[PDB]
């Protein structure tokens, strides 16, 4: 009856692995886990992005209305006296507003200066895409902004995480001049646009009409659809190439399964050249003046 | 419907296999290399007389090296630091 | 075996290294034992190295717990959300230092067979081959046998 | 290869009990004791094994010489067979002749 402690004890680990596999654990705040120092985290956060924050402003930035409302719920239901020092908490509202306004201003200036030929609606949509719930949620998640945020409901729903993220931006705008925040935004946001196409984030469903409009605005007369190469018309798998001609010159050309889809594609290409978003365009500048 | 009695390449009846143009190329290339070889192998710098003992000085010393190399073999010095160094296992942090 | 595991394409987290390099290791937590022998190496690394390592890497937080524990471990945690476990158990100080320095500079992306050595976007600059690309055009786009 | 699902009770050994704490106490008896009683006398065991050693054959033949006539019929017989087997196995077999 002299057993392996090594055996039973080692098997305990397996038993635990199986428990964790059949019932997945609900995600828990890193703040509730064994190793946490919130001040150290805050200081480190700024140190690793090479930014100078008054720690006061950054602490202000991660505070959410939800955390305060829950804190007040607990202060009321336990009979604990909190109110004054808890109202001194100063939520991230102001900072978040400063943040979004300056952020959209900043991006809009970037695209305006980079791609002169984009229409108002274009820079509008691009900015709208970099500031989109999804993208900001993603970037915020990977910078450990979700971990350092104080709010109720630990999965930290997207509309919260966004506020939280821009709060950091506004907080940078206070501590550092617009010149520094420029570099930060262009580093952790504009980069999300790498690899993605124009009409991927435009969603405009009328390529033809918009092409005609832009050509009218350019004093260019008559876009003309003409069929260049086609392989198989009788096959379940035909292939077409429509060129678009403005006064005998070929402005763009595209592939498709039908004549319609091909027309759409040539339209996309033309639009891309005119507006200036193309595979050949210079990669985005990075230099630090 | 055609067999090659016994084993393919061994016995008194074999598989007929023919020589090819490739093989001729290779053989001739290798010959040409050998011809050029013995041209350069033909003409010594020193004569046989002239080369006598021309390094007997170095070839003695090489062998002295080979000897010393073995002469040097003995069980290595054992030092205090290792035996007492072993005591470091129980080091206590208090 | 490569058919046994999963795979990933070459990747950076959050397009790291483009705008700036962001060191991906976030927290590093040691657990040693003041009394027990297996932690010997882990002890010295805490005395001599941890200071200079912390000075060198301002970004990573380093938690250090002496506790009544028999197998000294270091738990790396990543900006990625990835967690990696190590035993520093029964190792020299140069060996602990080396290991920690390996942890420091990894991405936290899983170590799994990477399919091809390079990740390209817009690989295709100036064009990408399609069967029609090199064929000559004819007059009026007539077929091989057609008459117009 | 099914292994235990329940942890055993942790065994508490006090190494400070009388036996472990007194262990090896009189060992130097001859030297520190102006030699009179030699350390062999400290040996508590089977009556033919005290302060003596040997491989299996020597053990068996020794036991048979000393305590032999006090043995039970069966263990005596098994002792004879064992002595025989070991005898011809040591003498007549091996790799190293």
């Amino acid at each position: 009856a002299k057993k392996g402690f090594r055996a039973a004890y080692r098997f305990q680990k397996e038993l635990e692995r199986w428990r964790l596999l059949r019932c997945p654990p609900p995600p828990v705040r890193r703040s509730e886990k064994p190793n946490w120092d919130y001040h150290a985290e805050i200081q480190a956060f700024g140190h690793r992005l090479q930014e100078t924050f008054s720690l006061d402003l950054l602490k202000t930035a991660f505070v959410n209305s939800c955390y305060i409302k829950s804190e007040e719920a607990k202060r009321q239901k336990l009979g604990i006296d909190k109110e004054a020092a808890l109202l001194n908490l100063k939520d991230n509202q102001e900072l978040s507003e400063q943040g979004i306004s300056f952020s959209q201003t900043c991006l809009t200036q970037f695209f305006e200066d980079a791609f002169p030929d984009l229409p108002t609606e274009g820079v509008t949509s691009l900015v709208d895409f970099l500031t989109s719930e999804e993208v900001v949620c993603h970037v915020a998640r990977n910078l450990a902004v979700e971990q350092l945020a104080l709010s109720a409901e630990f999965p930290v729903p997207p509309p919260v995480l966004r506020q939280t993220f821009f709060a950091v931006i506004g907080a940078l705008l206070q501590s550092s001049g617009p010149e520094r925040t420029a570099l930060f935004i262009r580093d952790f946001l504009i980069t999300q646009m790498t690899g993605k196409e124009l009409f991927e984030m435009w969603t405009i469903t009328n390529p033809m009409g918009l092409l005609v409009e832009e050509l009218k605005k350019r004093k260019i007369s008559a876009p003309e659809s003409r069929l260049t190469r086609q392989s198989g018309s009788t096959t379940a798998l035909p292939v077409y190439f429509v060129g678009l001609y403005c006064d005998r010159k070929l402005i763009a050309e595209g592939p498709g399964e039908t004549v319609l889809v091909a027309e759409e594609e040539a339209a996309r290409v033309a639009l891309r050249k005119l507006f200036g978003f193309t595979e050949n365009r210079r990669p985005w500048d990075y230099s630090k003046p | 419907r055609n067999r090659i009695p016994g084993r393919q390449w061994i016995g008194k009846h074999r598989r007929p296999r023919p020589v090819s143009a490739q093989a001729k190329q290779n053989m001739i290339r290798r010959l040409e290399t050998e011809a050029e070889n013995q041209y350069w192998l033909s003409r010594p710098f020193l004569t046989a007389e002239q080369e006598r003992g021309h390094a007997a000085v170095r070839r003695a010393a090489a062998f002295q090296a080979l000897k010393a190399a073995q002469a040097a073999r003995f069980p290595a010095h054992r030092r205090l630091e290792e035996q007492l160094g072993h005591l470091l296992v129980t080091r206590k942090w208090s | 075996t490569a058919r046994g595991t999963a795979s990933r394409f070459l990747t950076s987290v959050l397009h790291n290294g483009l705008g700036r390099y962001v060191q991906q290791l976030q927290r590093l937590s040691f657990s040693l034992s003041r009394d027990a022998p297996s932690s010997r190496g882990a002890r010295e690394f805490v005395e001599r190295e941890v200071t200079d390592f912390a000075r060198r890497n301002p970004g990573v937080v380093i938690y250090v717990n002496p506790r009544p524990c028999c197998v000294p471990r270091v738990v790396a945690e990543y900006l990625n959300g990835a967690v990696r476990e190590e035993s520093i158990h029964c190792k020299s100080v140069e060996e602990i230092a080396a290991l920690v320095q390996k942890l420091a500079d990894q991405s936290g992306l899983d170590v799994i067979r990477i399919r091809k050595p390079f990740h390209t976007d817009s690989p295709s600059i100036q064009g990408q081959w399609h069967p029609f690309t090199n064929k000559p055009t004819t007059l009026g786009g007539l077929r091989p046998r057609e008459v117009q | 290869f099914h292994v235990r699902v329940t942890l055993p009770p942790r065994k508490v050994v006090d190494r400070w009990n009388e036996k472990r704490a007194m262990f090896g106490v009189y060992d130097n008896i001859g030297i520190l004791g102006n030699f009179e009683k030699h350390p062999k006398e400290l040996i508590k065991g089977p009556i033919w094994l005290r302060g003596w050693k040997g491989n299996e054959l020597q053990r068996c033949i020794r036991k048979k010489r000393m305590v032999g006539n006090r043995m039970f019929i069966d263990d005596l017989h098994n002792l004879n067979k064992r002595i025989s087997y070991l005898y011809k196995h040591f003498n007549r077999h091996g790799k190293y002749r």
